[PDB]
């Protein structure tokens, strides 16, 4: 993914 | 009970109460049941977790917890002391209790402690009292479960709350081991999937984690989260999750887009997938949601169909989006051909039209009546609308090359030909 | 009376009344005087323009116009009807007059008619009645002026409202000659400069336009305007407009960032400029803004600095210019990337260290901005500071790895494919 | 059209  | 509905769990600007009340309504209207309150940047939920709600704050929380009870929605209040709490100190625990007490007194029966996104180490005092970081977290969660009188619903989001995040893997990890054995079986456990925002929750993985936590987890679903990406908005169907999961889970709470009015599809479709298996078609769900949504907004269904396809899901655009991309990638690739090439011209006309539709969608959304819904999506819609102009006009340009060798930019511009500001510049240097 | 203030003139969500009231406190506090109501996407300002305010909205607007008077800020109610108006139908005209009246009876003593960003053509009915496009605006404008009674301020925004937008050029424009000559000498003409977002508004150019329109203009300034780019915010000083322009202008009304709380520098400095070094004027503004931050009160048991705000501003500075700390980090990252092939080179490592620490300060800035008491300020800038800190983390990583597939989404994918990025 | 700045 990208991030939280 | 099987818990299913919304966690207001995102970073950034939280929803206001009248938004949260209009949500309870919709959760009921579509037969969903729960709401976890955990918005990262309401200061008293996390950064100042020790602080008691003020008088005027208290009235709001109370009036909210009311509207939830009135609408049969089960209000879970969360608190995230993970950052700076000393777990071993009795005065620190007393604050946590005192605060949880304060909310109990507003109405709140259901509670939650979140320990996501925090340093895996702890302070001096805790190293003595506790063998591992996991032992510390389970201790105060237990102590707090029992202190509150052991309520029906009480959640524990761990630090290792998705697959990617378990050291070294899911089954072999000391942290998730400790939680399964030592954490009271009346406490539920939050899980987001293999990753933080999951493309798919395969049934195989939920079994792999069901065993080590010793129970059926509750899913925090980041599928429609959009707090990580300024340009992203997710209007796609609830998807990548097998109905076959329901039996094996105690719940699914979807952490959705920050913009409130853009979560209609995100929740409506979660409803059809809960209801179907109390199999299920993401493409059907969407059509149901988008037709129903349209009542709220002159804007057409096709317009919304397009919109949702342009802003679909984390790992997948929608049909009209993906096809517009294919063609534009084809059109620029085979553009060196300016008999035998009637193809590029007739396709560049097909394309320039589909761009015209995105313009029209925007005209029609901006003339619409539901301004709450317009304003929540305006900057998203303006962005696509305007990238498409530059795209359409760049295909135009590639065409009028046969009889010109002007630059693509005519001299000195307005700023919005060079996008993104500093962030944008830094980003175009990563490979 | 020279006009100086804010025009709420932007696309997207408009400001709420509780914000607009705050605007008025500040404008008075900084000795500014005007406010031009013109939010493109507020229902009855433009799209549904003929439609009259419900009695509940009529209540909210009257309360606003009153608050304007309470704070000695002139309130100029503008209307943008130029999308779908038939200029010759008297039902149109009588529905305009009837609306303006509705506002007039809320208090409003000053008004404006905006014809910006509209088709240069008109329906066949009006082809009959008026010779050129100019003539139809001039006519309905001049009438509405007299109808209301020639109020002290009345503003008109032309369709050729900047230098690039004039055909064939500024001076010899059919459209601007017709406005100049036939628009009543009492009303005022709005003008954004060389370009829509003018990097500079030079003196020559304001004379070049003042001739063709027979009068000194009122600058609608889009220097701090944000609506055109989802990732851009502008917190740098008012800049590129000589203080010499004041003798040659009837006003300056700044159209600023959409995010309300993000406009403290843009307006603080405009007011400084109204009485100039933009570098000094920022410091004055950042220093004063810093007091609005605070840290929440606590009955139990890292606070934003001036060095923090200077970095925030420098990373979200002006349309045509990054701030120094922004520029520097971007230079240093360009040098580190291009000299990554040298892994005698202690220089790369000593400059790697210094840049990784520069990166750290951006993260520190968000940490502190997140812990602050003014949550209004935090929410309005959140998605902007988030973005900068996360790109900087990715860049901090990447620099260390010498020793985002779907990012932007569809918009971002298409945008990478254009060969001008 | 489009009708914008
Ligand atoms: C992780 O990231 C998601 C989206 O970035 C954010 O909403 C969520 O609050 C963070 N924490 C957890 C447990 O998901
Ligand atoms: C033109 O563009 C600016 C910024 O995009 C927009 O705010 C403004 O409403 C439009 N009209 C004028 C006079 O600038």
């Amino acid at each position: 993914s990208r991030v939280t | 009970h099987f818990l299913c509905g919304v966690v207001e769990g995102f970073y950034g600007r939280p929803w206001v109460m009248e938004q949260r009340k209009e949500l309870f309504r919709r959760l009921q209207k579509w037969e969903l049941n729960t709401y976890l309150y955990a918005p990262k940047d309401d200061y008293k939920h996390r950064m100042f977790w020790r602080e008691m709600y003020s008088v005027e704050e208290a009235e709001q929380l109370m009036t909210l917890i009311s509207a939830a009870r009135e609408y049969e929605i089960e209000f879970i209040y969360a608190i995230s002391p993970g950052l700076d709490i000393t777990f071993s100190n009795p005065k620190e625990v007393s604050t946590l209790k005192r605060k949880l007490d304060q909310v109990s007194q507003f109405g709140c029966r259901s509670f939650a402690l979140l320990f996501d996104n925090i340093d895996h180490n702890m302070c001096a005092a805790d190293k003595e009292v506790f063998s591992s970081f996991a032992h510390a977290q389970v201790s105060i969660t237990n102590e707090i479960y029992q202190y509150l009188g052991e309520p029906e619903t009480f959640l524990f989001c761990p630090t290792e709350y998705c697959g990617t995040f378990c050291y070294p893997n899911v089954s072999q990890s000391p942290y998730l081991r400790t939680v399964g054995e030592k954490l009271l079986p009346g406490i539920e456990v939050l899980w987001t999937g293999p990753k933080v925002v999951s493309k798919e929750i395969p049934v195989e993985s939920i079994e792999e984690v069901s065993k080590i936590i010793k129970r059926a987890p509750v899913i925090w679903d980041n599928i429609h989260a959009n707090d990580y990406d300024q340009k992203r908005l997710f209007l796609g169907p609830y998807k990548g999750r097998s109905t076959e999961l329901i039996p094996r889970l105690k719940g699914v709470l979807t952490n959705p887009n920050c913009e409130f009015e853009a979560n209609y599809v995100a929740i409506h479709t979660l409803a059809t997938w809960y209801k179907s298996n109390m199999l299920y078609s993401p493409q059907m769900a969407l059509k149901l949601a988008l037709t129903e949504w349209l009542q709220e907004f002159s804007v057409t269904l096709e317009d919304l169909q397009l919109l949702a396809d342009l802003f679909y899901l984390p790992y997948e655009h929608g049909p009209k989006g993906a096809q517009m991309l294919r063609e534009f990638q084809w059109l620029r690739a085979n553009s060196s051909v300016v008999e035998k090439i009637e193809e590029w011209r007739s396709r560049a006309a097909k394309f320039e039209e589909m761009c015209g539709l995105v313009m029209g969608m925007f005209t029609r959304l901006s003339n619409c009546a539901n301004r709450t819904i317009l304003y929540d999506m305006y900057s998203y819609v303006w962005d696509i609308k305007s990238i498409m102009s530059m795209v359409k006009s760049f295909v135009q340009w590639l065409g009028c090359r046969s009889h010109s060798s002007a630059q693509f930019l005519i001299g000195d511009q307005e700023p919005w030909a060079f996008r993104g500001g500093l962030a944008g510049e830094f980003q175009r240097l990563l490979p």
